[PDB]
RNA sequence: CCGAGGGUAGGGCCCGUGACUGGGGCGAAGUCGUAACAAGGUAGCUGUACCGGAAGGUGCGGCUGGAU
RNA sequence: UGGGAGAGGGUGGUGGAAUUCCCGGAGUAGCGGUGAAAUGCGCAGAUACCGGGAGGAACGCCGAUGGCGAAGGCAGCCACCUGGUCCACCCGUGACGCUGAGGCGCGAAAGCGUGGGGAGCAAACCGGAUUAGAUACCCGGGUAGUCCACGCCCUAAACG
RNA sequence: CGAUGUCGGCUCGUCGCAUCCUGGGGCUGAAGAAGGUCCCAAGGGUUGGGCUGUUCGCCCAUUAAAGCGGCACGCGAGCUG
RNA sequence: GAAUGCCGGCAUGAGUAACGAUAAAGAGGGUGAGAAUCCCUCUCGCCGUAAGCCCAAGGGUUCCUACGCAAUGGUCGUCAGCGUAGGGUUAGGCGGGACCUAAGGUGAAGCCGAAAGGCGUAGCCGAAGGGCAGCCGGUUAAUAUUCCGGCCCUUCCCGCAGGUGCGAUGGGGGGACGCUCUAGGCUAGGGGGACCGGAGCCAUGGACGAGCCCGGCCAGAAGCGCAGGGUGGGAGGUAGGCAAAUCCGCCUCCCAACAAGCUCUGCGUGGUGGGGAAGCCCGGGUGACAACCCCCCGAAGCCAGGGAGCCAAGAAAAGCCUCUAAGCACAACCUGCGGGAACCCGUACCGCAAACCGACACAGGUGGGCGGGUGCAAGAGCACUCAGGCGCGCGGGAGAACCCUCGCCAAGGAACUCUGCAAGUUGGCCCCGUAACUUCGGGAGAAGGGGUGCUCCCUGGGGUGAUGAGCCCCGGGGAGCCGCAGUGAACAGGCUCUGGCGACUGUUUACCAAAAACACAGCUCUCUGCGAACUCGUAAGAGGAGGUAUAGGGAGCGACGCUUGCCCGGUGCCGGAAGGUCAAGGGGAGGGGUGCAAGCCCCGAACCGAAGCCCCGGUGAACGGCGGCCGUAACUAUAACGGUCCUAAGGUAGCGAAAUUCCUUGUCGGGUAAGUUCCGACCUGCACGAAAAGCGUAACGACCGGAGCGCUGUCUCGGCGAGGGACCCGGUGAAAUUGAACUGGCCGUGAAGAUGCGGCCUACCCGUGGCAGGACGAAAAGACCCCGUGGAGCUUUACUGCAGCC
RNA sequence: GAGCUAGCCCUGGCCAGGGUGAAGCUGGGGUGAGACCCAGUGGAGGCCCGAACCGGUGGGGGAUGCAAACCCCUCGGAUGA
């Protein structure tokens, strides 16, 4: 049937990308989390 | 004169329209009509705050003329009567000799081709916009100003009138639609009859398709839900209320007065509504 | 080909009959009250409406075929 | 052709008396009701009285043993629209009349539908009396209805 | 109770005998025929249908007869539900 | 050594199940170490409103080519969406950006919040909506409206010429809009041609023919032609469009007004440029100087912003035009012409799928366009087929049980069973015909029947053309012919009678319930006078509503019909300036501590003192509730009647063994041979009853009862047949489970149901196909039940708080 | 976290073909004028049959599946809430 993943490159980056996350308390915390584990990636790749 | 339909279907039985009949022009204004925002009942938000909206057929906004005292001792001719989607009265298309074009609501009696004017010295005609206090007492007017300058707000439904009773200083007291005895300032205005499409009461929306149309979402009784959801929820099979009859919200809904006690508009509320 | 009639399907009228049910007539000495005939003890009758174990009562309007 | 009387019908307007309710004043120990009472109402200020407001319904005297209409029925006053009818003159048509199965229209009250209205009155209903009982008569309440608009119903001691 | 699936049916049987029928008997208030009662006997047989989920039971039409009970109220790693 | 322990390794089950749609394969020839599996040819089959083609998302090199086969590929592999390498995506006009606005988002002003932050007019952002200039062909192994060729067009800059009061973010016009139905004329697409062009073909009995087979177009600027859209012109007045205005609006007059004129599109034609089949020969070459014409059908697309009708009344902003304001009028703008300038990003490939979403090359999921022909009444339905694309990445045999999917069946025909579950039957169209009841629509496709092919003959109207022929779509009449059978294949209702519930179409527990549940028009109660009530929010601010009592919130009831009775003592809610109680505060009789004292300090009675509560009333479509015992009639029985106790009042109409009746399969009647169900009645209603509505009701229902007809493999009662499996051989090769095992029957025993103990009986060793009685078989630390001073949801007149309100 | 699902907001798109035949309109009849009747025209509808599309009624299959909800037959809606 239909499943949960139904991807779109401008939802993804809207909902998730950096500009999204620098905009807010939590997303920069998020930012300052994934810096600090350091992740490769500090936001979820979309093509664009 | 609402229209029947001949039983062709099952909704059709009991589905009456209105008869139109009044109406002279079936496309609005262009320089009065903006885009009407739906809400579907949601605030700022994003929150349903008035369940069971949304969803009604697209609509246009025509700007409705409230104060009238705009533009006193200047004569208009009546051009039209339309059809307006946001309101139940039928709506007046106004030429002024000005060439500036205004909609007021239509009253009962209004006929195209006639004049209506605004202001003090004004005739005592159907359309005419006065100050309360020149209108002779008994007189049945519509669109009245609460107070001065603050845009017509009481009697704009279709068939609805206040009757002027009296006077008592720089007061008027009117019997609103709804039967309460108030002071209105006299500076007020107020238009000369009854609103008009007073057939409106009488139309039989038919079947649930037609309440879709004007954006009205099914309503759920509180006693098809349960507990977490309304005082009315739960029970093994059917359930009396089992408790007074209460809101979504758990306040009592039969007979609790619910007007502010303090309100300072007290002093001039006359005798509260009766029936 | 038509054709007595036999078959299939569906209608119409009539008769008889039916658990049970509705009132009706009748029947020497049953029970309840007393509505009408006298102003019958609330004048009566009336069309309708509502109510009441029952006759009835009452509302509205009508009639005199009502008394003093 | 010229006149007449009339609550004949329809629409709109409008006038005074009375009742109820509301507000203000004054005032106090009862009022109301009946055969007699009681329920009821009243010191939370009733009743009786004055002034003010609102609303509905009915139209005192004139009024009659009267008038009008086909019957049902029709009554404050005003205006409009409209019907029948009688009298005078003896002018016009020249039997064009009578009745009338069917048909069609009208049709008190009650009742019904949909809006409205709702003061007084009052089926139902509640209460107080009475009574053996009292689902009555009498008393205190009281909802339809009584009123308006439109549409039904089509009955009658619709009787002379 | 770190699970022994539970009514009825269907399918498949197998066993006990306190025997429904058929076989052998004694007694009879057994004339015959037909029965009653008890004894021996488990080899075989022991119907189709209406009602109800029913087991059971009642009823229809038959029958030599339309037996009763055990097998985890036999049988859901066989079915139904 | 155990923790259903943790991590890892390796066993068992087992050479077992499986190898992913039952659309299907066979042979010849190549290549190679190796071939059912790669390449080529012929034959066969499958899709063909797709299983073909084009877009969009998403994916991200998977594209093309050479070289490869360890792994990936459910087998194989020489092949591949795999490995290595190289190559490949070209734009002023296509799409997005340097344009516009929508929801929304963001946010100078401003508002609010302990902080973080929340709001908010303008403005900005934001598109698959608006706006805006490219068509046809050729070329590559791989890109093309991008390269090339042909013919067209857009904007920016500069210049020349002619013209004009030029000039805007400001004013105005326009842009600019629904749903159904739909006219005229066209195009797309298609059918036919005895006409035009073409390599050929004559078979096997016939045909050298008006024979067969193939094809007969595409694009095009100006001009022109047909068909449409849009649009009044002039004057005078003017206070309105937040300055101005010659524009727009409003008034007057004159003229043109089914017109015309102007303007703008579509289609046709059009200089010119291209394409061009079968067949044959090696993607190419020929065909070929290819021909390119006639007739008919014909859109849902185009003209378009067309027309009509209806009510639920149908975006915005820019581009564009007009008006003017500063300004400038040596400028500027408008038209025409010329030259120059014209950027950034995407473009490969897959895209109903093996490349996207589902862990997989997964029978599932994924929006838009095109979607040919014939016949079947129509159509996107169905059957077969075109173009094109496939045979689904294990095969070979065999022809058991059993399973799945399918075909048939004697006689019977529901006897099956909880139930006709399932499967039959019926089935399209045309015609005849059709009941109770009804809200007059319906019920209705009621039911039930007759016709249906082919040939010849006669003929009616509609379309095209011409009014004829021809083509075309509907027909009608007569006579015949054949078969068991003519919607001959495929697609295509079984029907009736009678109950219950719900009026109805709708909605629902994604993934065990589609229903009688929810909703629903409609009815009632109630709140709300507008800065409304109510809702979300600490607030600001929103929604309500740019609405205003014919409106909005809440609640119950649920089309419609006929109706909805009695109780206000209790709870609620509404009314009540008295009275009682009542907190902080006021008040301060009267005390107390301390100090030499002035004083400082503390307690403090009366009395004044809100809401709430008490108390007095009202109120049921508010929460709710609507009796008992005993007696009585001239047969009996039974009580219309009475007595008495109780209550706030004692259930009215209507209905009743019911979706409700315990006793119960109540009793009687109906239907049946037989009826615990059904239907109709009765009424001692365990325990109906009137808006948690009562009693009905035409129509409706994948709802749930009962009956009958039709027909059947449901059954008596099974039989045979088909294919996919199961079985055997070759290839690849799992799983849960598993203390170890050398693992028999009885009768006993044992923690009470023993392969494992005792006694006896039976039994040579090992497998393969089968069946399910046992291993208290597997799975799941029982969900029932209890226990834990475990947990969570829910309630209230449990306790105690809090928001909110007073 | 609303790329699943639920509701709403903005902007687009889709619904073969056939059947039934409301109002109105025209004409005729009828009448004092009317209501009204008849024919034609017309094309309404949470109207009917049925694809696409959206569903998921009954049964069968599947049950270490093709699939952590699928497949086959059947069945509901299909201009509308
Ligand atoms: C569905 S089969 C599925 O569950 C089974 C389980 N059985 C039981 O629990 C039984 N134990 C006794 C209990 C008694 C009651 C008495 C009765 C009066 C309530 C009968 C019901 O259960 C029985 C479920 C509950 Cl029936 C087995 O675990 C089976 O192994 C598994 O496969
Ligand atoms: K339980
Ligand atoms: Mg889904
Ligand atoms: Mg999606
Ligand atoms: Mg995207
Ligand atoms: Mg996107
Ligand atoms: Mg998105
Ligand atoms: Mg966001
Ligand atoms: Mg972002
Ligand atoms: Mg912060
Ligand atoms: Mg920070
Ligand atoms: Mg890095
Ligand atoms: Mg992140
Ligand atoms: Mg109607
Ligand atoms: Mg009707
Ligand atoms: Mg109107
Ligand atoms: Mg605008
Ligand atoms: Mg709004
Ligand atoms: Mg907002
Ligand atoms: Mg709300
Ligand atoms: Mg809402
Ligand atoms: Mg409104
Ligand atoms: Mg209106
Ligand atoms: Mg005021
Ligand atoms: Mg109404
Ligand atoms: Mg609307
Ligand atoms: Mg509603
Ligand atoms: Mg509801
Ligand atoms: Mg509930
Ligand atoms: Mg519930
Ligand atoms: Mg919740
Ligand atoms: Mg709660
Ligand atoms: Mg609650
Ligand atoms: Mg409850
Ligand atoms: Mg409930
Ligand atoms: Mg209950
Ligand atoms: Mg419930
Ligand atoms: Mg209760
Ligand atoms: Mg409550
Ligand atoms: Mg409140
Ligand atoms: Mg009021
Ligand atoms: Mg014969
Ligand atoms: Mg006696
Ligand atoms: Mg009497
Ligand atoms: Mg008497
Ligand atoms: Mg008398
Ligand atoms: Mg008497
Ligand atoms: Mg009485
Ligand atoms: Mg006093
Ligand atoms: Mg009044
Ligand atoms: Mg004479
Ligand atoms: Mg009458
Ligand atoms: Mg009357
Ligand atoms: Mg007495
Ligand atoms: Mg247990
Ligand atoms: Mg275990
Ligand atoms: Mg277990
Ligand atoms: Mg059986
Ligand atoms: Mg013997
Ligand atoms: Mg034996
Ligand atoms: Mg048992
Ligand atoms: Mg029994
Ligand atoms: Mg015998
Ligand atoms: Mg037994
Ligand atoms: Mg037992
Ligand atoms: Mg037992
Ligand atoms: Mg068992
Ligand atoms: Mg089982
Ligand atoms: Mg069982
Ligand atoms: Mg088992
Ligand atoms: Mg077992
Ligand atoms: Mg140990
Ligand atoms: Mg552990
Ligand atoms: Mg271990
Ligand atoms: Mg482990
Ligand atoms: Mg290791
Ligand atoms: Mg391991
Ligand atoms: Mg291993
Ligand atoms: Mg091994
Ligand atoms: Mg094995
Ligand atoms: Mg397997
Ligand atoms: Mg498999
Ligand atoms: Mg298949
Ligand atoms: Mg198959
Ligand atoms: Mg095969
Ligand atoms: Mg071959
Ligand atoms: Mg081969
Ligand atoms: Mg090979
Ligand atoms: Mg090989
Ligand atoms: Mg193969
Ligand atoms: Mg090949
Ligand atoms: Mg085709
Ligand atoms: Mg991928
Ligand atoms: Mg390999
Ligand atoms: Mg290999
Ligand atoms: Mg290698
Ligand atoms: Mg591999
Ligand atoms: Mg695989
Ligand atoms: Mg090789
Ligand atoms: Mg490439
Ligand atoms: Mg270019
Ligand atoms: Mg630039
Ligand atoms: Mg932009
Ligand atoms: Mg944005
Ligand atoms: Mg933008
Ligand atoms: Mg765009
Ligand atoms: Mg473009
Ligand atoms: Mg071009
Ligand atoms: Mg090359
Ligand atoms: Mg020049
Ligand atoms: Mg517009
Ligand atoms: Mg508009
Ligand atoms: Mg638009
Ligand atoms: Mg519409
Ligand atoms: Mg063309
Ligand atoms: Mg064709
Ligand atoms: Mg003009
Ligand atoms: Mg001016
Ligand atoms: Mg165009
Ligand atoms: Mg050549
Ligand atoms: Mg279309
Ligand atoms: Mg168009
Ligand atoms: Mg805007
Ligand atoms: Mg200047
Ligand atoms: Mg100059
Ligand atoms: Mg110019
Ligand atoms: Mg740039
Ligand atoms: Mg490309
Ligand atoms: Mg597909
Ligand atoms: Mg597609
Ligand atoms: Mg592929
Ligand atoms: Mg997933
Ligand atoms: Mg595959
Ligand atoms: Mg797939
Ligand atoms: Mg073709
Ligand atoms: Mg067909
Ligand atoms: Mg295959
Ligand atoms: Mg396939
Ligand atoms: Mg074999
Ligand atoms: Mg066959
Ligand atoms: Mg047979
Ligand atoms: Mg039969
Ligand atoms: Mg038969
Ligand atoms: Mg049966
Ligand atoms: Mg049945
Ligand atoms: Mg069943
Ligand atoms: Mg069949
Ligand atoms: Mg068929
Ligand atoms: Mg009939
Ligand atoms: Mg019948
Ligand atoms: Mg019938
Ligand atoms: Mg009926
Ligand atoms: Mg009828
Ligand atoms: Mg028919
Ligand atoms: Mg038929
Ligand atoms: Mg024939
Ligand atoms: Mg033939
Ligand atoms: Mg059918
Ligand atoms: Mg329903
Ligand atoms: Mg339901
Ligand atoms: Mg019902
Ligand atoms: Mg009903
Ligand atoms: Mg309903
Ligand atoms: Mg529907
Ligand atoms: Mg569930
Ligand atoms: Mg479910
Ligand atoms: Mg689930
Ligand atoms: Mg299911
Ligand atoms: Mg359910
Ligand atoms: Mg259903
Ligand atoms: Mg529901
Ligand atoms: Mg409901
Ligand atoms: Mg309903
Ligand atoms: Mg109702
Ligand atoms: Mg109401
Ligand atoms: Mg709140
Ligand atoms: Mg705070
Ligand atoms: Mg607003
Ligand atoms: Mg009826
Ligand atoms: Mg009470
Ligand atoms: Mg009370
Ligand atoms: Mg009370
Ligand atoms: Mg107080
Ligand atoms: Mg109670
Ligand atoms: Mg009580
Ligand atoms: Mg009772
Ligand atoms: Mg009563
Ligand atoms: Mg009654
Ligand atoms: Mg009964
Ligand atoms: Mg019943
Ligand atoms: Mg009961
Ligand atoms: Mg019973
Ligand atoms: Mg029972
Ligand atoms: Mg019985
Ligand atoms: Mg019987
Ligand atoms: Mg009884
Ligand atoms: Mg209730
Ligand atoms: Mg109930
Ligand atoms: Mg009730
Ligand atoms: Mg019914
Ligand atoms: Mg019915
Ligand atoms: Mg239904
Ligand atoms: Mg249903
Ligand atoms: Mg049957
Ligand atoms: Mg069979
Ligand atoms: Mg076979
Ligand atoms: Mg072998
Ligand atoms: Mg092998
Ligand atoms: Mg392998
Ligand atoms: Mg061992
Ligand atoms: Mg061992
Ligand atoms: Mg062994
Ligand atoms: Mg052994
Ligand atoms: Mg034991
Ligand atoms: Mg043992
Ligand atoms: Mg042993
Ligand atoms: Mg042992
Ligand atoms: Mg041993
Ligand atoms: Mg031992
Ligand atoms: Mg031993
Ligand atoms: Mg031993
Ligand atoms: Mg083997
Ligand atoms: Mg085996
Ligand atoms: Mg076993
Ligand atoms: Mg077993
Ligand atoms: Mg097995
Ligand atoms: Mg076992
Ligand atoms: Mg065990
Ligand atoms: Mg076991
Ligand atoms: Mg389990
Ligand atoms: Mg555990
Ligand atoms: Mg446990
Ligand atoms: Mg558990
Ligand atoms: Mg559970
Ligand atoms: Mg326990
Ligand atoms: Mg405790
Ligand atoms: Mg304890
Ligand atoms: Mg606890
Ligand atoms: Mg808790
Ligand atoms: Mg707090
Ligand atoms: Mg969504
Ligand atoms: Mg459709
Ligand atoms: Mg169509
Ligand atoms: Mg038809
Ligand atoms: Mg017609
Ligand atoms: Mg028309
Ligand atoms: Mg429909
Ligand atoms: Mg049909
Ligand atoms: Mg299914
Ligand atoms: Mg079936
Ligand atoms: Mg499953
Ligand atoms: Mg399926
Ligand atoms: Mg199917
Ligand atoms: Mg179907
Ligand atoms: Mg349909
Ligand atoms: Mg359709």
């Amino acid at each position: 049937m239909k499943r949960t993943w139904q991807p779109n490159r401008r939802k993804r980056a809207k909902t998730h990308g950096f500009r999204a996350r620098m905009r807010t308390p939590g997303g920069r915390k998020v930012l300052k989390r994934r810096r600090q584990k350091g992740r490769w990636r500090l936001t979820p790749a979309v093509r664009k | 004169a609402v229209k029947k339909f001949k039983p062709y279907t099952p909704s059709r039985r009991f589905m009456t329209v209105a008869d139109f009949s009044e109406i002279t022009k079936t496309e609005p204004e262009k320089s009065l009509v903006k885009p009407l925002k739906k809400t579907g009942g949601r605030n700022n938000q994003g929150r349903i705050t008035v369940r069971f909206r949304g969803g009604g057929h697209k609509r246009l906004y025509r700007i409705i003329d409230f104060k009238r005292w705009d533009k006193v001792g200047i004569p208009a001719k009546v051009a039209a009567i339309e059809y307006d989607p946001n309101r139940s009265a039928r709506i007046a298309l106004l030429h002024y000799v000005d060439g500036e074009k205004r909609y007021i609501i239509a009253p009962d009696g209004l006929q195209v081709g006639q004049q209506v004017v605004a202001g003090p010295d004004a005739p005592i005609q159907v359309g005419n916009a006065l100050p309360l206090r020149f209108i002779p007492v008994g007189t049945v007017v519509h669109a009245v100003e609460l107070e001065p300058k603050k845009g017509a707000k009481l009697a704009r439904a279709a068939g609805t009138s206040a009757q002027i009773q009296g006077r008592e200083g720089d007061y008027v007291i009117l019997r609103l639609p709804s039967g309460e005895l108030r002071k209105v300032h006299g500076e007020c205005y107020a238009t000369v009859g009854a609103v008009g499409n007073a057939d409106h009461k009488n139309i039989v929306l038919g079947k649930a398709g037609r309440s879709r149309w004007l954006g009205r979402r099914p309503h759920v009784r509180g006693a098809a839900m349960n507990p977490v959801d309304h005082p009315h929820g739960g029970g093994e099979g059917r359930a009396p209320r089992g408790r007074p009859p209460a809101s979504p919200w758990g306040w009592q809904t039969k007979g609790l007065k619910t007007r502010k006690r303090r309100k300072p508009s007290s002093r001039f509320i006359i005798a509260r509504r009766k029936k």
